């Protein structure tokens, strides 16, 4: 186990706990965790590429001499969803990105007027959790968010 | 002081439009200070005033919003910064 260097626009930079085996995605959590940037809006780099998320740390040359580079992908502008009940009836929603998957589930909850409890979502068959914010599931404007029930 | 022909105000609600983008993306890298955020601030609402007017003696076809805008203003600033008119096209 050994650290990291993450640099930042603008300058500074810090330090992450990483292992050979942590994969991008994992690193990507760490970061959030550290600094509380969502992982869906890192972009790191290394040597000028781009880090896909899938890929092990050490396979990807990176070392405890190794420095990263980290860009924040954020967005003021809402977008528009669609939530298809299990009738086949969409119904379109504002979100952002930032909010919380438990905030849409309240929007849902009052348009269709059931409990929070009764359902939950998903999106391309990842289950959304209420706790994690809605850029986790790579959402973009008027795609498609299905409702389930109990 | 350079002289310039009008619409030189078209342009320049554009470039200072892109300039506002960039101040927004610098924002996120949490980079920008306590005082430039309050530029961020000023400089978006004394544009969208500016934007509205200009969007009057305009034709209504050839209105534009903020976000557009923004589009254009982005692709002059890819010109500038490199010094190149091959950026802003949609690969660089």
């Amino acid at each position: 186990a050994w650290d990291l260097k993450v640099k930042m626009l603008g300058g500074n930079d810090f330090l992450v706990s990483v292992t050979n085996s942590m994969t991008v995605s994992e690193l990507k959590k760490q970061i959030a965790q550290k600094i509380g940037v969502p992982a869906f809006q890192q972009r790191l780099a290394h040597q000028t590429a781009v880090l896909q998320d899938g890929l092990t740390l050490s396979s990807l040359g990176l070392g405890p001499s190794s420095t990263v580079m980290l860009v924040v992908q954020n967005c003021s502008e809402p977008l528009s969803i669609l939530v298809r009940n299990e009738r086949g009836h969409s119904n379109i929603y504002e979100v952002f990105l930032t909010q919380t998957v438990d905030t849409l589930k309240k929007k849902v909850s009052q348009r269709e007027q059931v409990h929070e409890d009764q359902f939950w979502l998903s999106f391309e068959g990842r289950p959304m959790e209420d706790k994690e914010l809605l850029g986790e599931y790579g959402l973009k404007p008027q795609c498609t968010v299905i409702k389930h029930l109990r | 002081q350079i002289e310039v022909g009008p619409g030189a105000t078209n342009a320049t609600i554009n470039f200072e439009a892109g300039i506002l983008e960039c101040y927004e993306r610098f924002s996120w890298q949490r980079a920008l200070d306590y005082p430039g955020q309050d530029r961020l601030h000023r400089l978006k609402r004394k544009l969208e005033s500016r934007i509205k007017t200009h969007n009057k003696s305009e034709p209504e076809n050839k209105r534009m919003s903020l976000e557009e805008r923004k589009a254009i203003g982005v692709k002059m600033m890819k010109v500038l910064l490199f010094m190149d008119p091959s950026a802003g096209i949609e690969g660089f």
